[PDB]
RNA sequence: CGAGAUGGU
RNA sequence: AGCAGAGUGGCGCAGCGGAAGCGUGCUGGGCCCAUAACCCAGAGGUCGAUGGAUCGAAACCAUCCUCUGCUACCA
């Protein structure tokens, strides 16, 4: 299988493709681990550090996840199979980089950690401004600049 | 068989082993490079900070790296510590026992020869030639491997002394059946493109010109990673030798081009 | 060598493969480790055979049957005749003209090279297709009227659809070239009708004059194959040039010359610029080697030069001759130009910017053509219709009759108009 | 002064 | 074509010239009233062809084979 990056347009022909999240449902009862197992390639294909798009599932489900260079697991804590991603595997596009005007998520990111700013700049109708001041991540990426 | 000149360990140098049992005391361990005599390491002695399960710092079988903190030569005591070692220490100790480890490998073998029914054939092969090769450098570091690696390019080591034939032989193979592949160790990096409109003349010069006064038959191995990184080997010789070799066949590749008219980068 | 040579032309996705393979028995490819795409988009071409038995059919090398590969479920298949021996019709090698309008100043390089056009059409886009004036246009402003039609990729398309294309493109051809080409239908997957492209290359296209005696000209085009095994690393075959020769007979050991050459280098500009000339060591064409060669075909040319040269094409759009020729050199150009009726490149069912072309100004760079050759061109002095110009790269033609132009209307250059020099 | 969360019948 | 990896003993990461190598996954047992944390033990075994030193060859060294990786070319 293969997809659309999101799910929100239901156009064949849509400019955004990307491979299959999978994830592991480990341990038991009280120590249960959820390990997302494509993660460097879902990474590598979105242009972001994998520590992003891991960061936003803790944010919106409301639990801890880890990060180990000494075994390359991601890891969101607590079995989160099925439906409990899948229902909003979008959430990474829908919630940060949809333009506005148009449903067009060709859009980049750059962050000045000095003073406390997130820019945002899209290409298809040249829409740009800042991350918003509500939403969850923006402590995380002020914290952790891009590559 | 004992590796080394001396009957016992001096104290506060670095050992290898390999342990045999534990107890409420200690953990105990036959030494490798004697002929596997008895010590122990005390359980206060494995780590500077609390311990979890022993058995994931030490389990039977598996070969160590200790300090001797104590001996007494009479009654045959060895005290063994390993909150001790750094490791460098430990990559040294596995250089001494790699060396000495391939020495024992030829004498033993050495060995198989007149009668052969005892360990004094052993201890009476290791006396004279390999002994006399090493105890002379203890204090410089140096081990009877590199009087092995001397006999081999020039065999005069072996000729001073009383000899075997298995002992010549035996000594050389077990360094030159590693040591034969001697390749490889530099090549240049030219940024080269050539201007010239008679080339396929003028450049079999730049080919060729490398170095003088050589044999008419004397080969040169020229590489290609694309055609504007043109690449050349160094006439076979070390690293620690071709460095002037590289510097010349780099000016002379560039020279036999701009006497030609051409102009480079220097 | 050969008696014509012929440009296969289109748009983007008309496909390229199987009638390239159709007319010639050979596949047009560039070497990249990566996978083949609906279009060779870059110059190219097919070297190939025209040959009949005694009644009208395009054989294959084994004369008896016409039997087909392109399609997996079926053997469509029909008898030239009786195993009867093969008669060859004329010397023919075609040039794989570029399939993008980015490439624009190498097809009408392309256009220029060839001695006619074969031009290709698909059912994947709607009527009006805008190709079939923006090349043909070009094509007349260069003098080279041999033209035929070829409708490919109509495999699943009804009579009236295919009508409703060539007349809508019968209709808008009436303000840029003469209707008076013939179209031929194919299949493009079953091969059906391809022997009649075959036939019609014999029944429209004539052989052009050239002098075989007056003073050696050459375009060239391609960088030809030279290969990395080798006991020396450099120069062990020398750089080869494929082209075609405009005029006179040529030689193995001959002075020969390409007239824009190069800058040379430490000068302070388009000062000291000069050719580049060496003997001929080799010649090649038809799959076999030469001593000699003529005017008016596709053929290689071996050089001294180094193959660094020749691992990409370097060598686009160069015009060659004898050491030490006439042939005046330009470095600046004084120029006179008109520009098209409407804005060209691509179309759908209504308006989209196609009104006449904005004037000129000097505060910008072009895109120029001369021959078959092309360069970058910067602004000295301008008018809407006339101007002064200081080129990026040299350029040389035997007279100064037409030049093609285009412009960065937008993010990359299009065709705009044409002109001569002063 | 090592580490010591949680609770269908 | 330059340089590098792989060729299971258990998914997966590939140690060092001693017959699993360690962090990890799977399966079972202990501890507790019980679940997680922690502790311990298991898994039928020449790892592509042809030569050579060895007590020994996936792992010391030649010569062939094939696919990837980065460069980037016999095509």
């Amino acid at each position: 299988m293969s997809v659309n990056v999101n799910r929100s347009v239901s156009d064949q022909f849509y400019r955004y493709k990307m491979p299959r999240l999978i994830a592991k449902v480990e341990g038991k009862g009280n120590g249960i681990k959820t390990v997302i197992v494509n993660m460097v390639d879902v990474a590598k294909a979105l242009n972001r550090p994998p520590t992003y798009p891991t960061k936003y599932f803790g944010c919106e489900l409301g639990a801890q996840t880890q990060f180990d260079v000494k075994n390359d697991r991601y890891i969101v804590n607590g079995s989160h199979e099925a439906n409990k991603l899948q229902d909003m595997l979008d959430g990474f596009i829908k919630k940060f980089v949809l333009c506005p005007e148009c449903e067009n998520p060709e859009t980049d990111l750059h962050v000045n950690p000095k003073k406390q700013t997130i820019g945002n700049s899209c290409k298809a109708c040249g829409y740009r401004g800042m991350l918003d001041t509500h939403h969850k991540l923006c402590t995380f990426i002020l914290k952790n600049p891009p590559e | 068989c004992r590796f080394y000149q001396h009957k016992f360990p001096e104290v506060e140098d670095v050992v290898m082993v390999n342990v045999r049992s534990i107890a409420e005391m200690g953990a105990y361990v036959s030494l490798l490079e004697y002929n596997n005599i008895e010590g122990m390491i005390l359980l206060s002695e494995l780590s500077r900070r609390r311990i979890r399960s022993i058995n994931k710092l030490i389990r039977i079988g598996r070969n160590e790296c200790v300090v001797v903190i104590r001996v007494d030569k009479e009654k045959g005591y060895i005290d063994l510590s390993k909150r001790r070692v750094s490791p460098e220490e430990a990559i040294k100790c596995e250089d001494k026992f790699t060396k000495s480890k391939t020495v024992y490998s030829i004498l033993r073998h050495v060995a198989e020869v007149l009668e052969y029914t005892k360990d004094e054939q052993l201890e009476s092969l290791f006396q004279r030639t390999a002994w006399v090769f090493d105890d002379k450098y203890k204090r410089p570091g140096y081990g009877a491997y590199d009087a092995f690696k001397h006999a081999v390019s020039d065999p005069s080591i072996l000729d001073s002394l009383d000899l075997n034939e298995d002992e010549r032989e035996v000594l050389i193979n077990n360094i030159n059946r590693r040591l034969t592949p001697q390749a490889v160790k530099i090549r240049a990096d030219i940024e080269v493109a050539c201007y010239g409109y008679e080339g396929i003349d003028a450049v079999k010069e730049a080919l060729r010109a490398g170095l003088n006064c050589s044999t008419e038959t004397m080969p040169i191995k020229i590489n290609l990673i694309a055609p504007p990184r043109y690449v050349m080997t160094t006439t076979t010789l070390e690293r620690t030798e071709g460095l002037s070799v590289l510097n010349q066949a780099m000016a002379v590749i560039k020279e036999k081009i701009e006497e030609k008219r051409g102009v480079f980068n220097v | 060598q050969a008696t014509i040579n012929i440009g296969t032309i289109g748009h983007v996705a008309h496909g390229k493969s199987t009638v390239v393979k159709a007319i010639s028995g050979v596949h047009t490819v560039r070497f990249k480790n990566e996978l083949e795409r609906n279009i060779t988009i870059k110059l190219g071409y097919a070297n190939a055979k025209i040959y009949k038995l005694d009644d009208p059919s395009c054989p294959r090398p084994e004369c008896y049957r016409s039997c087909g590969s392109s399609t997996p479920d079926e053997f469509p298949t029909d008898i030239p005749g009786t195993k009867g021996n093969f008669k060859l019709v004329r010397h023919v090698s075609f040039v794989d003209c570029p399939g993008h309008d980015i490439l624009m100043a190498t097809m009408l390089n392309g256009a220029a090279v060839m001695d006619a056009a074969l031009l290709l059409i698909a059912g994947n886009e709607s009527c009006p297709q805008p190709q079939t004036s923006e090349h043909l246009a070009a094509i007349e402003i260069m003098k080279l009227k041999h033209i035929l039609i070829l409708q490919n990729k109509i495999d699943l398309v009804k009579e009236s659809q295919a009508k409703e294309q060539y007349e809508q493109i019968l209709a808008f051809v009436q303000g840029t070239v003469a209707e008076g080409a013939p179209i031929i239908p194919i299949s493009a997957q079953l091969k059906y009708n391809i022997e009649v492209v075959c036939e019609y290359i014999v029944k429209k296209i004539p052989v052009p004059p050239r002098d075989f005696t007056s003073e050696p000209r050459l375009i060239v085009i391609r960088s030809f194959d030279v290969n990395k095994p080798g006991c020396e690393v450099d120069d062990l075959k020398g750089g080869v040039a494929g082209g075609s020769i405009l005029k006179g007979v040529l030689k193995v050991g001959q002075e020969i010359e390409v007239r824009p050459g190069i800058v040379s280098k430490d000068s302070e500009g388009k000062l000291m610029c000069k050719p580049i000339f060496s003997k001929i060591v080799s010649l090649f064409a038809e799959h076999n080697d030469l001593q000699y060669a003529a005017p008016g075909g596709l053929i290689g040319v071996g050089t001294k030069i180094d193959p660094t040269l020749c691992r990409a094409d370097r060598m686009v759009g160069q015009v060659l001759g004898a050491v030490g020729a006439l042939p005046e050199i330009f470095t600046e150009l004084e120029i006179s130009y008109f520009l098209l009726r409407r804005l060209l490149g691509v179309r759908t069912e209504g308006d989209k910017k196609a009104a006449k072309v904005q004037k000129l100004s000097k505060n910008e760079v072009l895109m120029v053509n001369i021959g078959s050759l092309s360069t970058g061109g910067r602004v000295s002095a301008v008018k809407a219709d006339l101007g002064k110009i200081v080129l990026t790269n040299p350029v040389c033609t035997e007279v100064g009759e037409k030049i093609a132009l285009s412009r960065r209307v937008e993010k990359h250059w299009r065709l705009i108009g044409w002109g001569q020099i002063r």
